[PDB]
């Protein structure tokens, strides 16, 4: 009279199928999900420094629309643009729009430094209803619209050195004026000619005069061009006419910084990674809900769900 | 699976086996009973802990990047940025394709290959005191009280003990 001693393992009634080497689908008695498919809806404020630009994009906020003066100096892990934003200033321009974003949505800081530049024998400081600062007519705060005083409008010509140790981003521009009556009437010289230049490079710009579609009450328009002076290095500005003159420089950094299209709110909450589509967590490899991320983010992928195996082939009784 | 255990010559898993992984069922004079195996079970689960960890094993943070989505038709350059994401992502979603498949043959392989080990080494306690059925269960040709049963299953059978008596029984 013996005994029988069986070996065996585990099963449970309700299994998992998964994929392998030589399954599409086989039952296991455990899985867990390698993709994150779902958002809150919402972009966590922690841990990095979101600047949401409600009405503003971040080119509006660098050029001081009005409406935009309450990002001036602001800084920001991740600038947030949202599809309500809109221009409500001079109607503009940037040739290389894209690059200009890029580059400041990178450097993180609209830190403005203001410069003593003279302006000999023109009008500083001209506005225009178009862009409405209080009740009376204004401009883009970092912006100095020059034109003629008295009869006159002479060949301006300054330098700015810097002697910093750090890179001057120099935003400036070009006024287009419709008709031969604007361009004469602001700035004499029939025809105007903005030359910005370094030692190492140089932009020049010829106005054109014609009409545009009307925009906030101008068929004119004002086109945005920018400059960088590395330390050692010279600014020097040239024109006879048609120049939209800096007032200094921004402060440029490196680092984390970047910008970011969504309508998605802020929350208090925590969330290395983020998505327009909202703040997602970072505990699985791979995810699907974006492929716009910024942070620590699961790698973006195009299947919904992966299954990974925890657990033995299941065979139940 | 490689080992042929685990829906191989086990027939099937044990639904009311709920505190292990693998283990014994015992049919004796006094009756029966279940026990986990306790060793065997950790080995499985610290082995796939060990993948679960490198899996999710965070990789990148990223902060500046290109543009993915364009309101405006540009062409070339656009074109290009658009190739450069399609790219990465196929490649990646291909790679998590890949990991899951061999992580989760290898998987099964590894459970398998557990019940295999404890099979395996059962068999060699036992000695010359029982013969294997074929279908993961000892025939043992001696008294095997509940004490018996533990000494097994708790690494202390001395097989010299019943030797004698089960060789007796086994050769007829
Ligand atoms: C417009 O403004 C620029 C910037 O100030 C003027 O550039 C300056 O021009 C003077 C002479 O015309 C340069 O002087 C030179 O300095 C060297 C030593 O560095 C000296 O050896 C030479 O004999 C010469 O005098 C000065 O360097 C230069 N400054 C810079 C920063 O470039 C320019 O003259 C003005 N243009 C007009 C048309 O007035
Ligand atoms: C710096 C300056 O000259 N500002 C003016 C401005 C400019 O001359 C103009 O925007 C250049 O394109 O014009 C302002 O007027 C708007 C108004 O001008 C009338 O002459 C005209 O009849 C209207 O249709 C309309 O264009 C302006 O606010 O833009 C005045 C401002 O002082
Ligand atoms: C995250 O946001 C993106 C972008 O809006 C969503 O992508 C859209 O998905 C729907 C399917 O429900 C499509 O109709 C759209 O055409 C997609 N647009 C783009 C640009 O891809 C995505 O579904 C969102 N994901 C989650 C989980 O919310
Ligand atoms: C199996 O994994 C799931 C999560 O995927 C978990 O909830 C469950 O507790 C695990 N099973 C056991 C027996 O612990």
């Amino acid at each position: 009279p013996g005994a029988t001693l069986c070996l065996g393992h585990h099963a449970v009634p309700n299994g998992t199928l998964v994929k392998t080497i030589t399954d599409d689908q086989i039952e296991v008695t455990n899985a867990t999900e390698l993709v994150q498919s779902s958002s809150t809806g919402k972009i966590c404020n922690n841990p990095h420094r979101i600047l949401d630009g409600i009405d503003c994009t971040l080119i509006d906020a660098l050029l001081g629309d009005p409406h935009c003066d309450v990002f001036q100096n602001e800084t920001w892990d991740l600038f947030v643009e949202r599809s309500k934003a809109f221009s409500n200033c001079y109607p503009y321009d940037v040739p290389d729009y894209a690059s200009l974003r890029s580059l400041v949505a990178s450097s993180g800081t609209l830190e403005f430094i203001t410069e003593g530049f003279t302006w000999t024998g023109v009008t500083q400081n001209g506005g225009s209803n178009a862009c409405k600062r209080g009740p009376g007519s204004g401009f883009f705060s970092r912006l100095n619209w020059l034109t003629k005083s008295g009869s006159t409008y002479p060949v301006l010509n300054v330098t700015m050195p810097n002697n910093d140790n750090f890179d001057k981003l120099y935003i400036w521009g070009v006024h287009h004026p419709s008709t031969n009556q604007e361009q004469t009437s602001l700035y004499v010289q029939a025809s105007g000619r903005v030359t910005v230049s370094t030692r190492r490079s140089q932009q020049t710009i010829i106005p054109n005069i014609g009409s545009r579609p009307w925009v906030r009450q101008a068929s004119s328009r004002i086109s945005i061009y920018w400059t960088i002076v590395k330390p050692g290095d010279v600014l020097v500005i040239n024109s006879n006419g048609n120049l939209i003159a800096p007032r200094g420089y921004f402060k440029m950094r490196t680092g984390k910084s970047s910008i970011m299209r969504s309508d998605a709110p802020i929350d208090t909450c925590i969330s290395e990674c983020i998505t327009p589509n909202g703040s997602i967590p970072n505990d699985k490899p791979f995810q699907n809900v974006n492929k716009i991320t910024y942070g620590a983010c699961p790698k973006y992928v195009k299947q919904n769900t992966l299954k990974l195996a925890t657990g033995m082939r299941n065979v139940p009784e | 699976g490689l080992f042929g255990a685990i829906a191989g010559f086990i027939e099937n898993g044990w639904e009311g086996m709920i505190d292990g992984w693998y283990g014994f069922r015992h049919q004796n004079s006094e009756g029966t009973g279940q026990a986990a195996d306790l060793k065997s079970t950790q080995a499985a689960i610290d082995q796939i802990n060990g993948k679960l960890n490198r899996v999710i094993e965070k990789t990148n943070e990223k902060f500046h990047q290109i543009e993915k989505e364009f309101s405006e038709v540009e062409g070339r350059i656009q074109d290009l940025e658009k190739y450069v994401e399609d790219t990465k992502i196929d490649l990646w979603s291909y790679n998590a394709e890949l990991l899951v498949a061999l992580e989760n043959q290898h998987t099964i392989d590894l459970t398998d290959s557990e019940m295999n080990k404890l099979f395996e080494k059962t068999g060699r306690q036992l000695r010359e005191n029982a013969e294997d059925m074929g279908n993961g269960c000892f025939k043992i040709y001696h008294k095997c009280d509940n004490a018996c049963i533990e000494s097994i299953r708790n690494g202390t059978y001395d097989h010299d003990v019943y030797r004698d008596e089960a060789l007796n029984n086994r050769f007829q």
